[PDB]
RNA sequence: AUUAAUAA
RNA sequence: UAUUAAU
């Protein structure tokens, strides 16, 4: 249970998400 | 029966997702056996042009609908031939496709579009968009085949003596050669024909831009298909039982002046859904007759 | 006249003979009873305890029934001799039945079906091996006891004023020799205590299935209107064909029985084919043989083009072939039972076969036809004993000059070659070194096994050889040097086959192989069966592509098997077309590796070239190949099984010296005694005079086999691409040899069954027997061998995969057995396994089966399924309570629960199970019940339902669903190496953890995919679930003491979830008159109730149905086979529902492929929910079941069309609301045509008014704006239908 | 024939007068 | 017994049974 | 949190139901 | 007393889901009994000019 | 081989939630091995004026797609160079590429544009807009490399 | 009493391609005992002229 | 109880 | 054992 | 997983 997440905030973590994703690569 | 890429209607018909039209409530259809059998029936009367033409016809338990009219009446100005040198279909149909044409194009008519009638109460008899495009012109004449898919085209050539002396004469359906082996994949980019053009640039001046969008962006489907049809007629129906060039050029006078004299073309009926069906389905022949290099030791 | 009242009646006469005494009525929702036995007593006086009763409670109540416990009296079962109320009869049958019993000085210790063996009162050796084959083959499993259904025989019989020859033999069996056997009701696998022969409870069910075809034939012909069927014109009675067959069978049922198979079917199949005037239905397709775009108009009758062909000698010696198999039946029968009787009828009738008419739109040939294809399912399942013959090599066909071997490897290579590029331009490639352990998962036991640890949560061992949980455990250390160089073919190495029991035909054998052989194969074998998988194509011979001839994916695609093989009933139809149909004898057999093996392999490795730089492990592709068809992996391996017995003596077994009597490592049948080897059995084993048993024990029984195996990763693309190159020859040498004479439109190959469309141009027997006899040499050169007693040759009868087509017409076939099971069952839930018999009925009905009595069979079983459940509870002083451990009253009872037969007739969620008694395809939800209730054409049909439809207990739901406590100790050792890249990535560093826990994953985040993972892959184990269950009982009792008798109905489900009940927001109201024309379908021979629902609505003819999201999301999902039994579609509408409406496409993409969704999936999820982002309502339809059955899915019911031309509903609907208005109208429109109501248009009606108005507003808001999601801020404003509520009904 | 199949609401007004 | 099939449809059935004949 | 439907008073008020039934027709 | 084909009002009044108004609300609505005598009076008075 | 800021994307191509066309239905694709293959190859090309040229296939197996098709014309465009001192790619290819742009810009024509069409039939023989662009020098001449980056 | 030929009426081309015929439900019916003998007054009228 | 507003409850639940 | 179709 | 259709 919480608020939904908005753009921004969303977008922030998955760039953090695809740049590990893209070192781990 | 192929069908084309759905990517073409994804990006065209259904464009905008809070409108829905009479292309979008037709896109979104499927057909039945029926259907199906009638699209056949309609490639058999293209296959042969003259001796087998088309009629529409309404069960006594079904009911009129208007957008399946409008779609119908733009599709069959492009499907059919309808004059000059011979026919598909008989006037009935086309009249009834005119009346069509006309109600699908006064249909959302607002002020910035500009309407002006003409003296009579003709159908299609006005002069619409901001140049005053003239409409007339889409009226079914059989005589000289305006509106239709012979107007302005050359559709029968005699270029070389033929095996059947006869039968001399090639058909072009939008003017195509089909001397060539063709590519489905890349065949059709860069074609086109008179009138298509006259069909999309009316369409544009009336205000139907996305209709007009997916129109221009289906003519390689349509030029592929009758590429086929061409490549069927002269080279597989070439036989001793073809119509002779003495009887094949007087079809078109003797049904205009309602002549009997000669055998009268077969009729065949069928819906309107059909039309549609039709427009979106392309043949695609997989096997050859078996009977192909039997016949003339049969017909001796 | 209505069916409730006099099934309500029949049945309880049927409990009031089973429990005599009893008072059972039909105005309550159960009944309960208490059952004293004295088995728990006697032992528990080994502790030392003591009762005051001794044996005075049997005598209290066997004769005075006066035991009564807390005001609840015990009762006990009927004996064997009071069933059938005394009667006894003179059948002849009986007389033959006896006659055939053999002493045990006859035994043939490997024998494929056990004749009819005496009892003794001594016991020897020899009786105790027939005791051992017994136990295990002539078991009966089923749902209900066998004296139930004696007693529910008997009723009927009585009521119907008819008595079967079944019940006569029954009754003249108990009349003299009284308890035949005992069964355990609480578990029926429970069978003992013979009496007169081993095979009396294969006699009984025998017996019982004649019975029950007898009064199905009856009252189906009853429902008609006529008195007898015909075989053209000449008058014919099936119950004498009935009789005459089931008198046959007596000596040995199952052997006769199987032979007898083929002669019938072969008459079926070749009945009318040659009238001089016949009936054909008109159909029409597309140009291709193989179209399903198939629509019927009516019938007619022209003149046969191939009249006179059918005196040619092909047809003379099928028919000469097929009555010669008779004919050995029939000897044989006449010389194990002592009598002269044969069957007259079918002889008579199988005389004029070719030329007698038949009549598809006659009932009473189309009801024969069907007859004669059901009436062997009276022997029950095949168990048998199978036996262990090696590969006789020195006869196989080797490659010749005169031959065609190696034409067919050549072939086979070529087609191989050909599918894997095939498979590359559909983007489908092996599996690379990347993938390697991800794939396992594609991969129930195996060869290995381990050990794990659970702990009890409200620190056991428990053993397991599951696929998943040895995978999850040691895959490590599948793919190692150690293993995979490995021969299993010695002593110390080997596997074992297995048995699986099938309906009819004798046991089917089942190849266990290791993972480490299963690895390889399906490396590169797995982009075949993705190639394969799909349905379509085109099938015409010159055609490149052979995608669509292979058609292993074109039966059973939709859930309707008449949609499934509409081409069929079309190409029997047609007058032009000329079918070939073969079948080969012993087709895995004849692969061989002359004409088979070497052929694929060399293909494998020739399409595997460009992949030689890729290394699996160190290891390369040729490597693979060697690991995965080998020489000590499948080519020359060694299998254990049954072992061989020999007959000897006993005194020649004591002279014998003790070392040749070692017992070794194999273990023997308890009747048989030990020998060392087979040689020195061989030496001593005598023919006469036997009196023991042997078989060897060292291992020199096992048999060595080089032969395509059935448990292998590619068996049916290899069989079927090995047909098509059979065919292919086939038709190269008949085009050779006879120039234009067949020419071929149509050829598919699904396995060992090849299907022709061709056309035949010419008349002369002469040309035809050529050819026929060049398609027989051609098919003998290949190696194989086709029996020409069973080749089909003919037109206007197709048969593909169990599907019948005469005429145009649909000839179905029921084997639907309701009496027996493959194996034991046990009823977790109760309320699922009748709602999958109310399946099975409803197949059986639409295959042919009378309605009512499929009724009354459900209504019979509603009652007696639940009961003997209950060990442990005892109801004292209106509780339901755990009994006291030792006690003079509560030790040695038991409670009996037995349901109101009307119980079948009342909606899920009160108790009961979903059936409608109009018709057995419509499910009765409760706004179904209201509706129902509410017209008045249904009033005495429902009245007794009304009484107790709030008064049924509770049902037994031991795997309730939310199984939660069994947390195990032992951890998933695999997960690190197994894990797509998005997954590792996330588990490479902790920051991205926590980052990621913010996410809506919730479950399947990376944090804790794995212990979801482990959970449900325990929970999948069985013994895991007895152990869980354990409990159970207690929750049973709370379940009981809280319910209450009220029920109610709801508008709304949950929160976010919407049901068929939606539709009672608003008034419906029926006009408007349309077609008044019947449809015409080829699938006649159905009962009125089915036949007015295909009359009133036509067959589906579009191609495709209205779906909802959560259908679309699951069949996405289907895709991901590594993923799909953890994620459902729930889960991922929860994770689209808890992200707003302002999201990327990628961002949906990665956070799918973060859940470890396979790439490729996620993109079509994403793809799909950014197309409906503006028409997505965030609901989740519910459905009952409705329209998913075998004969609704026939129905032109559930599509854009049926919602177009018999529904009006508003505009301010959303799609999820459509959806559940349509299933409403079609159950409606279904229930209106099954009553004889006239056909009108549904009409959603609301008026101007504002209260009513008022009223719907605030509904629709609270449906899609809960304030359970309002509290928990879960509810997005800007969503598109969430604005337009503010103006829709205003 | 049958007549028409009412709402909840309807009934419950039918209910509720009496 | 009787037949639970009510005559409404039986006849409905009986008759389209003819037209085939 | 939706309107709860019984049987028994819809069982009671079945004859109203059916005459309001007929009044509509 | 016929209705006209709904595929008109479909492609018509309520062809934008974006937007309302009085013909738009107008559409979804049944007539109840009264009503339905006041269309029986218009045609009759229809049907006898003046 | 580094991606750019999803936000451009975001506020540009997808700005309007209620419409679609090439670009939008483009955004939502990943490339697959071969893809990533032939951007490998198209770079490799890059490095080598001159020396190493592309040209255009279709698999045998696939079919044409008209959003791939309107996309790469204007793509092409602005990553080669056509023409003047050396060139990246083969006449046949700058034609295809010309005609995939010519039927991207009469996409979705209306009234309120201007076309007027050239006297020859060939691709991007018009003039557009209001102030009437000439479109013939996006034509390919590898003689002047007009239309390309040189 | 002759029946004209019924492939008057319609052509087949095809298997399952036909020409329909304007008058087809009244060829298809069949008539009763009194339209019968109707038929037989109508020709007694043609054979006997006044 | 009374029927709420979408435009009131953005702002109920923007808190 | 192997693939599907419904139910959960 | 449960049932069933098939191989």
């Amino acid at each position: 249970s919480g608020p939904l997440l908005s753009v921004f905030a969303l977008q922030e973590i998955m760039q953090k998400v695809r740049q590990v994703q893209a070192d781990y690569m | 029966y192929i069908a084309p890429n759905p990517r073409i209607s994804s990006i065209t018909l259904t464009q905008r997702i809070t409108t829905t039209g009479p292309f979008a409530i037709l896109t979104g259809s499927t057909p039945t056996a029926q259907q199906l059998n009638d699209v056949r029936k309609i490639y058999l009367a293209l296959m042969f042009p003259g001796q087998i033409i088309l009629d529409l016809k309404i069960d006594p338990g079904e009911r009129m609908d208007p957008a399946v009219r409008m779609v119908a009446g733009v599709v069959g100005h492009l499907l059919f031939t309808a004059g000059g040198r011979f026919t598909n279909l008989t006037q009935n149909m086309a009249r009834q496709l005119d009346i069509a044409l006309n109600d699908y194009l006064l249909y959302m008519y607002n002020t910035r579009v500009q309407v002006n009638y003409g003296p009579t109460g003709e159908p299609l008899d006005f002069q619409i968009g901001r140049n005053q495009y003239d409409c007339n012109v889409f009226r079914a004449d059989f005589a000289t085949g305006t509106g239709y898919n012979g107007w302005a085209t050359i559709d029968v050539e005699y270029r070389e003596p033929a095996p059947y002396v006869h039968a001399q004469r090639y058909i072009r359906y939008c003017g195509i050669d089909s001397r060539e082996l063709i590519n489905p994949t890349t065949y059709g980019i860069g074609m086109t024909y008179h009138c298509y053009n006259e069909m999309l640039r009316m369409l544009v001046a009336a205000g139907k831009d996305s209709e007009a969008a997916y129109f221009r962006s289906m003519l390689p489907f349509h030029m592929v298909r009758f590429a086929r049809i061409n490549q069927i007629i002269n080279e597989d129906l070439h036989s001793v039982f073809s119509l002779p060039d003495d009887m094949f050029n007087a079809l078109l006078p003797d049904l205009i002046a309602g002549a009997h004299q000669n055998a009268d073309p077969v009729v065949l009926d069928v819906s309107w859904i059909s039309l549609w069906f039709a427009f979106n389905r392309s043949f695609e022949p997989t096997h050859r007759n078996e009977m192909l290099e039997v016949a003339p030791l049969i017909e001796s | 006249v209505a069916i409730t009242v006099q099934g309500a009646q029949l049945i309880k006469r049927v409990v009031e003979r089973f429990y005599p005494g009893i008072a059972f009525n039909i105005n309550e929702g159960a009944c309960y009873i208490y059952k004293f036995s004295d088995h728990i007593r006697r032992i528990r006086m080994k502790h030392g305890t003591k009762y005051r009763r001794q044996a005075e409670e049997i005598i209290r109540n066997i004769s005075l029934r006066k035991e009564r416990l807390y005001g609840i009296p015990v009762l006990d079962e009927v004996e064997w001799k009071y069933v059938f109320d005394g009667q006894t009869f003179q059948s002849y049958a009986f007389e033959v039945y006896v006659n055939s019993i053999l002493p045990w000085s006859e035994l043939d210790p490997e024998e494929e079906f056990l004749r009819n063996y005496r009892v003794s009162r001594e016991m020897t050796e020899v009786e105790k091996f027939i005791e051992f084959r017994a136990k295990n083959e002539m078991q009966i499993y089923g749902d209900i006891p066998i004296k139930v259904w004696c007693c529910f025989i008997n009723e009927l019989s009585a009521e119907l004023k008819h008595v079967p020859l079944g019940m006569q033999v029954m009754a003249d069996f108990v009349n003299r020799f009284d308890s035949p056997f005992h069964q355990g009701n609480r578990d029926l696998s429970n069978l003992e205590d013979f009496q007169v022969a081993y095979t009396t409870p294969l006699l009984f069910e025998m017996c019982c299935m004649e019975s029950i075809l007898e009064f199905n034939i009856k009252m189906r012909m009853r429902e008609e209107e006529i008195s007898a069927l015909e075989f053209g014109d000449m008058k014919v009675d099936p119950v004498g064909l009935l009789r005459e067959f089931f008198i046959l069978c007596l000596p040995h049922p199952k052997k006769i029985n199987n032979v007898l198979r083929a002669p019938y079917s072969w008459f079926v199949k070749m009945w009318g084919v040659g009238a001089d005037p016949i009936v054909v239905l008109q159909s029409t397709a597309g140009d291709d043989r193989n179209s399903k775009d198939v629509f019927y108009d009516k019938f007619r009758t022209e003149p046969n083009r191939y009249k006179a062909l059918f005196r040619s000698s092909f047809y003379n010696e099928s028919r000469r072939m097929n009555e010669e198999k008779i004919l050995e039946a029939v000897k044989y029968s006449q010389k194990l039972g002592s009598h002269d009787r044969r069957l007259p009828l079918f002889e008579k009738m199988l005389k004029t076969v070719y030329t007698t008419p038949f009549y598809p739109h006659k009932s009473s040939n189309m009801i024969l036809a069907s007859f004669l294809l059901s009436i062997q399912t009276i022997t029950g399942y095949g168990r048998a004993w199978v036996k262990n013959v090696s590969t006789e090599f020195d006869k196989q066909l080797k490659p010749n000059p005169s031959n065609l071997v190696q034409d067919v490897s050549d072939l086979t290579r070529e087609f191989f070659k050909q599918a894997y590029v095939e498979a590359k331009e559909r983007r489908e490639e092996i599996v690379k070194p990347e993938d390697l352990y991800t794939s396992m998962l594609r991969l129930t036991s195996s060869g290995f096994s381990t050990e794990i640890y659970v702990k009890k949560r409200f620190l056991i061992k428990i053993n397991s050889r599951i696929k998943a949980l040895v995978i999850f455990t040691k895959g490590h250390t599948v793919f190692t040097d150690e293993e995979l160089h490995k021969k299993y073919n010695s002593v110390e190495l080997y596997q074992t086959k297995g048995s699986r029991d099938v309906p009819i035909k004798a046991t089917r054998t089942i190849y266990s192989i290791n993972l480490s052989v299963l690895v390889p194969q399906l490396i590169v074998t797995l982009p075949l069966n993705e190639y394969f998988s799909r349905v379509g194509g085109i099938t015409s011979p010159d055609y490149k592509k052979i995608g669509g001839k292979v058609i292993v994916g074109d039966l059973e695609a939709t859930g309707s098997r008449v949609m499934d093989a509409a081409d069929c009933f079309r190409n029997s139809a047609d007058r032009d077309i000329f079918t070939i149909a073969i079948d080969y004898s012993e087709y895995d057999t004849h692969l061989t590796r002359h004409n088979f093996r070497t052929g694929m392999l060399q293909g494998i490795r020739e399409a595997m070239a460009p992949y030689r730089d890729l290394r699996y492990e160190g290891y390369t592709l040729e490597q693979i190949i060697d690991f995965g068809y080998g020489e000590g992996r499948v080519a020359n391996t060694l299998w254990n099984g049954k072992r061989r017995l020999f007959k000897t003596t006993f005194d020649a077994y004591i002279r014998l010296d003790e070392s040749e009597r070692d017992k070794g490592s194999f273990k023997v049948p308890k009747g048989v005694l030990p020998v060392s080897s087979v040689d020195v059995a061989n030496r001593i084993a005598v023919d006469k005079g036997f009196d023991t048993l042997i078989a060897a024990t060292d291992g020199s029984d096992l048999a060595l086999i080089d032969t395509h195996l059935s448990g292998e990763n590619s068996t049916l693309i290899a069989n079927s691409m090995h047909n098509m190159a059979i065919g292919t020859l086939m038709q190269r040498e008949v085009g050779r040899e006879q120039p234009g004479v067949l020419t071929f439109l149509s050829e598919q190959y699904v396995g060992d069954d090849t299907l022709f469309y061709t056309k035949l141009h010419t008349t002369d027997t002469k040309v035809f027997d050529k050819v026929a006899a060049s398609i027989f040499d051609t098919v003998a050169k290949c190696g194989h061998e086709a029996s020409p007693s069973k080749t089909m040759m003919t037109p206007y009868s197709v048969e593909k995969t169990q599907t019948h087509a005469k005429q145009g017409c649909y000839v179905p076939q029921d084997r639907m057995m309701i009496i027996s099971s493959e194996r034991r069952k046990d009823i977790e839930d109760v309320q699922g396994y009748v709602r999958s018999q109310v399946q099975t009925m409803i197949t059986k009905v639409s295959r042919g089966f009378c309605h009512d009595l499929a009724q009354l069979i459900l209504m019979l079983k509603t009652t007696f399924i639940g009961a003997w459940k209950m060990k442990r509870t005892i109801k004292e002083d209106a509780m339901y309570r755990d009994r006291k451990f030792d006690s003079n009253d509560e030790d040695g009872f038991t409670l009996i629960q037995i349901r109101n037969p009307l119980a079948l007739y009342v909606p899920i969620g009160w108790n009961g199970y979903g059936a409608h008694p109009a018709a057995l395809n419509i499910v009765m939800t409760e706004e179904m019940y209201v509706d129902s209730i509410m017209i008045s054409k249904l009033d005495e049909i429902m009245a007794p339902i009304r009484r107790i439809v709030h008064d049924i207990p509770p049902c037994w739901n031991e795997t309730q669903g939310d199984k939660r406590g069994l947390i195990s100790a032992t951890k998933m050792s695999f997960f690190s190496k197994m894990a797509r890249p998005a997954v590792q990535a996330a588990l490479s560093d902790p920051q991205i953890i926590n980052l990621v826990e913010e996410l809506p994953l919730g479950e399947f985040s990376p944090g804790r995919i794995s212990r979801t993972m482990m959970h449900s892959a325990l929970l999948k184990e069985s013994s895991a679930r007895t152990l869980l269950s354990s409990g159970y009982e207690l929750e049973y009792q709370k379940a009981l003491n809280s319910w209450i008798t009220q029920v109610s109905m709801r508008l709304g489900e949950e929160s976010g979830v919407i049901s068929t009940s939606y539709a009672k927001l608003f008034d419906v109201y029926f006009e408007g008159e349309l077609d008044g024309a019947p449809h015409m379908f080829p699938d006649q021979n159905l009962s009125p109730q089915f036949y007015i629902q295909k009359m009133m609505i036509g067959p589906r003819v579009s191609s495709r149905v209205r779906n909802s999201y959560v259908d679309r999301i699951d069949v996405i999902l289907r895709k991901d086979v590594v993923m799909r039994g953890f994620i459902t579609a729930n889960t991922i509408l929860n994770v689209i529902e808890k992200l707003g409406t302002n999201h990327s496409v990628g961002d949906l993409v990665t956070v799918f492929t973060l859940m470890n969704i396979e790439t490729r999936v996620a993109e079509e999820l994403a793809e799909y929910m950014t197309s409906e982002k503006i028409r997505f309502d965030a609901l989740k339809l519910l459905k009952k079941g409705i329209a998913g059955d075998e004969f609704t899915m026939s129905l032109n019911v559930a599509t854009q069309d049926f919602i177009d031309t018999y529904l009006a509903y508003p505009y301010q609907l959303t799609k999820t609301e459509v959806d559940a208005i349509s299933l409403y109208c079609t159950q409606m429109i279904m229930l209106r045509a099954a009553l004889g109501l006239p056909k009108k248009k549904m009409k959603i009606v609301v008026t101007d008014d504002a209260k009513k108005r008022y009223k719907i507003r605030l509904q629709r808001f609270r449906t899609h704006v809960p304030k359970i999601k309002v509290l928990k801020k879960l509810i997005d404003p800007n969503r598109m239908t969430v604005r337009n509520l503010e103006n829709q009904f205003v | 024939d049958s007549g028409p199949l009412l709402s909840v609401f309807a009934l419950q007004e039918i209910m509720q007068k009496v």
